[PDB]
């Protein structure tokens, strides 16, 4: 029984210096005489610089550190499923211990150029708006920006909750969030379904900032261990401003001269380091993948901030919601001019392909074109045409919370609404148009559903506008 | 022995030498108690806290007190535990400062009374308590747009003199008096005047006898005023857990707290953060705050003041709180300027308890169009600032013709304000307040004047005060 | 025998000491090869770059990968240049990292090819080349007005999300299927994803037997992500000097190399600069820049995408980078979101090119109406929201109707925007973007609904949407 050996030096604020540890290895966890951890960070010419991963009260002056000889690590396994877990692996939900039998580093090399393959399947969120507008493939990273209430957690819960028959496991991290709001989450997920297949990752606002720090990372590399086995992964971090403002902190404790707003020179490494390990792997890989959904916070909505537009410039694409729009009725508020997919068309079925291949164009020049006739008075045929078209998409784009919708029936709505089918039916009925035509559907239609369902492309035309017309026939307008 | 020697002093901030293998935790207490030996020193009697280990047997400690008349080489006791403050029966009907000692006048506290430290971690995640009930507080615009959570967490912001305190007061005068259970109140960087004004009120209504408060007002030194509001949870704690109660606890002012972090960081020796302020800002808060919480023994509901430094929201000490609230209201002072009180901005607040299946259909549907016609109203002011409303068209014009209404009648006479203009106040129900907007929405008023609408309360109100002037 | 040790490990930063009067050069190149000792130590193999002589025998090194795993005592190995990477055909068809490294698994290259150092200065002012020619890209705005040089240097400024890597695809699209030279792709601080996408592209369609892939993207460290423009540049410029070919040099995205610099300009010690920026950035700037020009010898022709922090164009990294480019493109996200891809700003865009000596005199004058066009429309859009349409002159009621069309003209379908258009691409020659501008200026199309102008490429298009539309 032998160990090297190290000695405090100073103690305060979550932050420790050691004296020794000659051998210690940059990134090394090690522990402290009353069985706190901690990893070290600064490696100096005399002394250690080392983050405390726990209570730091009972740590003094002069106590003993030892090394562990282990690069951070976190347990992995499928025994996490439906636990609530801290950073560390450590369960918090009381259920027991967890009996995982691996681990994995917490800093890994993500994925290389040959090692990837082009997104090319869907992940169904069921919100029409984004499964139209902004697709979301497997092995994408969708960042989803916004102040605060405006339904970001919402979006994230529906998209975790309607993968429970398409075989993904889902990890959900909270950096920075209170406990009560974290049970929150975990009760609407048991009461959902969604808790048999999904890891809960938490990391409150009372837990110290290294923690904050680490979460993501312990989140991605449980994901990582599904990921090269073949699995897919579905992947939520729930604010990653939160992270920056803890590393900012531990970056100012540790004495390292700030930057920009005080932040540290590679904030923008962190959060590219986080996000470049959510790939599509190529076949050769096995074929597995795991796809990230970031959450940032901005401040009176503006996007242009710095750390909204680091993460913005990291991602392949972002959800923009507006506090203006969601008060104006149009829920979830999405703003198609400023939201946009980098994956889009090739992480869509082809039925949905198909119907709306130019949906985000059309809503951005209706958006313009609504603008500018506030100012004219004498408006032509063309531009009424132009309005009223993207009046009735605006309404039919709107939907209610917990209210998940198959996207074979989006994809025939999609298509009522873009072949001219809904121009005869004024604004302000077509939502009810909507719940008597799926309703219609679910007695009448049921072979176009599972062609479609069957098939991923659109029956033949004629059937479908049959189809169509009878429904238009029974359909009273109010 | 366990006696340390002080070293340096810089203001509110102090570092002791102990002998090595002696030195004191983290949080623990420590005292100084001299005589002056001679004409050329000061009596002292003063507390201390450690914050830091800074190597070489060195301690770094914040002080409760004023440190002049501090001497180098002055003796100093470790108690061996952080601050403990007196809890239970003993504390209903008594006021306290930071330290737990009395200041009423009423006979200090027996020293074998039960005493708690005031450093805790914060209650485990399966301990917790998630169930959402409405309380009513008889506020229109509170209960229509962004109802309050039973045992949740409430948080008022607002500049300099926009209604703060005021509002606070008519939330006491309306919840507390028949609360049934226990209320602290916590005054932490207020006037002295206010917490004299409000000893005398509640002594005089009766209520002292199921309160308990502690005082760390403006003329403190900052340790003080960091520990004052610990000093205060540490007592509705107690109720909370070894009796099962429901407990109301008030704080003047949260970010007094914060501004307090911040003036002694710059002397412990911190790199300054953004705007000036603790690098440790977030998990400072985070540790007060997660203490404050509802689980399964009882529930705490807390409604917490929160300053806004020159009006500016994007201030990081109010911004980092937001987070840490289930209902938040925010003040305006353009609000406040018009003759609008309680100068509550519609749109900015927000509550988790506006849900149909938790304030019913109708309820949720009148907010909702309430909130819709305002936000379209907030979109023309430039134009009616520019123009007027002449060139308006006839939708916008009936747009303003209702919001301009709706925005009066969110307007409320308090109890409280009766001091400031003899009109005495009232207490609206929330089904009289949805009624009210919802007949205001279908136009059943647009001929009345929207002079009318202006701190009334009940909707017939608006027509008895129109028939009683010229209509 | 000359070797050094690890003294200091401070994340991306790495200090190492040696013997006196056996100092490593600035900029060569170290190795520190270490086997594990026991279960506690792990295998490193990792290159340094020397950055400063601190004194003391100490020399500052910058590392090309991840640090973790370093023990302090480490020995080190001293190259005695600089990093030196493959140059030649053997290069062609081949991707590579910083190192010059072949990442595509085809195989190692010989260890006796030849290698060339990284750093080299700048060719000198007797050795340029100043001819002007055009170079056609089929797109419209671009050819119209902002026209591209042969051999000359082009930027594309863009904020986040506008359009800079699909215009650079499009570009490689239109131009290196038929360049007959050679081409060199370096990615530095970009999208792995999208490096693969590039990839089987080019090897789907052919090009790659005929081009040099680097990359350097975002998960990689600062070293690397600050060296691999260097080690693109050099492949390069070994086909301008040594064969005398047309080169075709695309570039990710050049800011990232600044924000490398930016990152370990605090830990190399250095006071910070206006912005956070390190204060050698113009000089870091024009070393790198200045090396990629044409020379007597041999033509490179280079197209850079630049990122613009948080739109501002007056950030200091895309403010000191316009000086070094002949021809500029800049892309806003105002038209971004209105639906107008690719999205130039039809004023801010500037070319040496466009005289009337090099483009011709009825170009020119189309050009500048257009512009004229476009500037007078801007200042109209102000009074028009206030005062409505109806106030405005004849002559000004035109100018809208005619700067609206021009406006949705100058889009454009891209080949490589199928995922995103629903629709195949077009390529544009420039005599019939001449001729459809100048039948727009002069009218030949004012009864064409505006909408029938969105990308579209010819003016026949236009026509022929119309009639699909019924008009
Ligand atoms: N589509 C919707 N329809 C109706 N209400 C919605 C919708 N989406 C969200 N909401 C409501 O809006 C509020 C805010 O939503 P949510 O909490 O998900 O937002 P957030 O941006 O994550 O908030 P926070 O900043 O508080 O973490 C909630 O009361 C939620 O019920
Ligand atoms: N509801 C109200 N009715 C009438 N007057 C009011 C009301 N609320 C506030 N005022 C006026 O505004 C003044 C300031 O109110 P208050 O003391 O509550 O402000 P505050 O936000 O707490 O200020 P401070 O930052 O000084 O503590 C009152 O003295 C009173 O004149
Ligand atoms: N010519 C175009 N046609 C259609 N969409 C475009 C075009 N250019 C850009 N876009 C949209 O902009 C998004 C982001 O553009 P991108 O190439 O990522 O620019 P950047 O590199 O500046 O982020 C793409 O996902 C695409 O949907
Ligand atoms: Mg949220
Ligand atoms: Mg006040
Ligand atoms: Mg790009």
């Amino acid at each position: 029984q032998v160990s090297d050996v190290g000695t405090v030096i100073q103690v305060g604020d979550g932050i420790a210096r050691a004296h020794g540890l000659d051998n210690v290895m940059s990134g090394e966890l090690v522990e402290f005489a009353n069985g706190v951890m901690g990893m070290a960070l600064n490696l100096e010419e005399n002394n250690v610089g080392i983050v405390i991963l726990g209570p730091y009260t009972g740590i003094k002056e002069g106590d003993e550190v030892r090394r562990t000889g282990r690069i951070m690590e976190v347990p992995v396994g499928e025994a996490l499923i439906g636990r609530v877990v801290n950073p560390l692996g450590q369960p918090v939900d009381g259920l027991g211990p967890v009996e995982t039998t691996e681990t994995r580093p917490i800093e890994s090399p993500a994925p290389g150029v040959m090692d990837r393959r082009s997104v090319h399947e869907p992940l169904q969120t069921g919100i029409k708006a984004i499964d139209a507008l902004v697709p979301i493939g497997r092995g994408q990273r969708e960042l989803i920006i916004g102040d605060r209430q405006t339904g970001k957690t919402s979006v994230a819960i529906d998209t975790i909750i309607n993968q429970k028959d398409q075989n993904m496991i889902s990890i959900y991290v909270a950096i920075g969030q209170k406990e009560s709001t974290v049970r929150t989450v975990v009760e609407t997920l048991r009461k959902h379904g969604a808790l048999d297949y999904t890891i809960v990752v938490t990391a409150s606002a009372s837990q110290p900032a290294p923690l904050l720090f680490l979460a993501p990372y312990a989140g991605v590399a449980m994901g990582e261990y599904f990921m090269y086995k073949g699995k897919h992964v579905l992947v939520v971090y729930d604010d990653l401003s939160k992270q920056a403002a803890a590393y900012r902190e531990l970056s100012l404790l540790l004495r390292r001269p700030p930057g920009r707003e005080a932040y540290p020179g590679d904030i923008f490494y962190l959060h590219s380091r986080l996000l470049e390990r959510a790939a599509k792997l190529s076949d050769a890989k096995g074929g597995g993948s795991l796809t990230a959904l970031p959450f940032v916070e901005t401040q009176a909505g503006d996007i242009s901030a710095y750390i909204p537009t680091n993460v913005i410039s990291i991602t392949d694409g972002q959800i923009f919601l507006q506090s203006d729009l969601f008060f104006s009725g149009v829920r979830p508020a999405i703003n198609a001019g400023l939201s946009v997919s980098r994956v889009g068309g090739a992480a869509q079925i082809k039925a949905m392909k198909k119907v709306a291949g130019t949906l985000r164009l059309d809503l951005a020049a209706y958006r313009e074109l609504e603008a500018f006739a506030q100012f004219g008075s004498d408006l032509d045929k063309a531009t009424q045409a132009k309005l009223a078209r993207g009046a009735r998409t605006v309404e039919v784009l709107k939907q209610d919370l917990h209210q998940p919708i198959p996207v074979e029936k989006q994809v025939l709505i999609i298509y009522a609404l873009t072949r001219g089918f809904l121009d005869d039916i004024p604004v302000e009925d077509v939502r009810r148009f909507e719940k008597e035509f799926y309703l219609f559907l679910d007695q009448n239609g049921q072979h176009l559903l599972e062609h479609i369902r069957t098939t991923k492309d659109l029956p033949n035309e004629d059937d479908l506008n049959k189809a169509i017309e009878a429904f238009k026939k029974t359909f009273v307008v109010s | 022995m366990t006696r340390g020697r002080v070293i340096q002093v810089m203001g509110p901030v102090v570092d002791v030498k102990f002998e090595n293998g002696h030195l004191p935790a983290i949080y623990n207490a420590l005292k100084i108690q001299h005589k002056a030996r001679n004409e050329n020193e000061v009596d002292i009697d003063l507390t201390l806290e450690v914050a830091l280990h800074l190597g070489d047997d060195t301690v770094r400690t914040i002080a409760m007190a004023s440190t002049d008349g501090l001497i180098r080489g002055m003796e100093v006791i470790d108690t061996g535990a952080p601050i403990s403050v007196p809890v239970g029966e003993v504390t209903l009907g008594r006021v306290f400062n930071v330290l737990g000692e009395p200041i009423d006048l009423e006979g200090d506290i027996p020293a074998d009374a039960r005493r708690d430290p005031i450093h805790r971690p914060a209650p485990k995640f399966e301990e917790l308590a998630t169930e959402v009930e409405i309380l009513e507080t008889g506020i229109k615009v509170v209960d229509l747009l962004a109802p309050y959570i039973k045992g949740g967490k409430i948080g008022l912001f607002g500049g300099a003199g926009v209604g703060k305190t005021v509002l606070i007061q008519e939330l006491i005068h309306n919840i507390a008096q028949e609360h049934g259970g226990i209320s602290v109140f916590a005054g932490v960087g207020e006037r002295t005047r206010e917490g004299n004004d409000l000893y005398h009120e509640m002594k005089d209504s009766g209520v002292i006898s199921k309160t308990a408060m502690v005082f760390g007002q403006m003329n403190e030194p900052p340790g003080a005023r960091m520990r004052v509001a610990l000093t205060g949870l540490t007592m509705a704690e107690y109720f909370r857990d070894e009796q099962g109660q429901d407990v109301l606890l008030f704080i003047d002012n949260i970010f007094r707290f914060t501004q307090a972090g911040s003036e002694v960081s710059a002397l412990l020796g911190r790199m300054p953060s953004a705007v000036g302020y603790q690098p440790t800002l977030a998990t400072e808060m985070g540790q007060l705050q997660e203490r404050i919480t509802s689980t399964a023994k009882g529930s705490i509901t807390s409604i917490q003041a929160i300053y806004v430094p020159a009006d500016d929201y994007t201030d990081p000490a109010p911004a980092t709180t937001f987070s840490h609230l289930d209902a938040t209201t925010n003040l305006e002072r353009k609000l406040a300027e018009m003759g609008i009180y309680p100068a509550v901005d519609p749109l900015a607040s927000t509550s988790r308890a506006l849900a149909p299946e938790i304030v019913g259909e109708e309820h949720y549907q009148v907010a909702r169009k309430v909130q819709q016609t305002l936000q379209r109203y907030k979109e023309l002011q430039d134009i009616i600032a520019i123009l007027g409303m002449d060139e308006l068209s006839d939708e916008d014009k009936l747009v303003v013709h209702r919001a301009r209404r709706i925005q009066f009648f969110l307007s409320q006479n308090f109890h409280v304000a009766e001091q400031f203009t003899g009109q005495p106040g009232s207490y609206v129900p929330v089904k009289e307040t949805v009624r009210g907007f919802k007949e205001i929405l279908e136009g059943k008023y647009d001929h009345l004047p929207e002079d009318a609408f202006r701190l009334v309360g009940r909707i017939e109100e608006v027509v008895e005060k129109a028939k009683a002037m010229g209509v």
